[PDB]
């Protein structure tokens, strides 16, 4: 019933050391939490500061403002629509460069 | 001189009955004490040992309970709920020691199911928590201020009778 929602990471996802990185997930209009996970899955962050690009869909941005080697790792989306959490994004493997 | 004997003898029982009063003002003084420090004491044993916290707020639980009290739930979930956004998420590498509470509590999603609000989570555990702690600071407290009184109010009488 509920699309698989997609991730996708800004500027990319090999970064430079100190500097940032944007994921974006991408999932149906009406979402109410967006929950980026990581490989850990009691580390994750949600938002309900949605944004839509398109009248069927919604998405929302978590920015890091300074990449550490301990970011470095699987990133995936799920997102949460009433009463139900959809299934979860494929992985994106995000790396740090060292300058 | 049986008037002599009869003043002494008003003293005496005014003596007694302000030893009833010491006895129990210093029966409540230490019940006092042994109950919120039996309070603190479960609390923090019970975070160390159930959920293998051994800090708040970037503390240790020691210094922790010294400036909030341990039966301030509002303030203890409060604190963990914050912790918990803002050292488990993506934006640092800091102290991940507490995040296993995500696990603990259910709220690692699942696919499939309802979603669990951390804060309500958060707030049923230390409500039970701390529940838990005033009723075994209580009975230190009961126990404490109850073997304080009566020595006191022995005591003061063997005294009252030379």
């Amino acid at each position: 019933d509920l699309p698989r929602p997609s991730i996708s990471a800004e500027p990319g996802t090999v970064i430079p050391l100190g500097s940032h990185v944007t994921f974006v997930c991408r999932g149906p209009v009406g979402v109410q939490t967006f929950r980026l996970e990581r490989e850990s899955r009691s580390l994750y962050s949600d938002t309900e500061d949605v944004s839509q690009t398109s009248p069927s869909e919604s998405e929302a941005r978590f920015r890091i403002d300074s990449v550490s080697e301990g970011n470095a790792g699987p990133y995936r989306c799920i997102y949460y629509k009433p009463p139900k959490w959809s299934e979860q994004s494929d992985y994106l493997e995000l790396l740090v460069k060292e300058a | 001189g049986e008037i002599a004997a009869l003043a002494v003898n008003a003293w005496k029982t005014t003596a007694l009955k302000n030893a009833i009063a010491a006895a129990q003002k210093a029966g409540d003084a230490a019940g006092k004490i042994a109950g919120e420090s039996k309070g603190v004491e479960t609390i923090i044993g019970i975070l160390e040992q159930y959920y293998s916290i051994y800090e708040l707020k970037g503390t240790p639980l020691k210094s922790f309970f010294a400036t909030t009290h341990y039966t301030d739930i509002s303030n203890i979930a409060t604190v963990i709920d914050t912790e918990l956004n803002t050292s488990c998420g993506l934006n640092s590498l800091a102290n991940q020691a507490i995040c296993g509470l995500r696990t603990k509590l259910g709220l690692v999603a699942k696919p499939g199911q309802v979603m669990v609000t951390q804060k309500e989570a958060i707030t049923k555990m230390i409500t039970n928590v701390v529940h838990k702690s005033e009723i075994t600071a209580e009975a230190a407290k009961t126990e404490v201020a109850a073997t304080k009184t009566a020595a006191a109010i022995k005591m003061n009488t063997e005294a009252i009778e030379a």
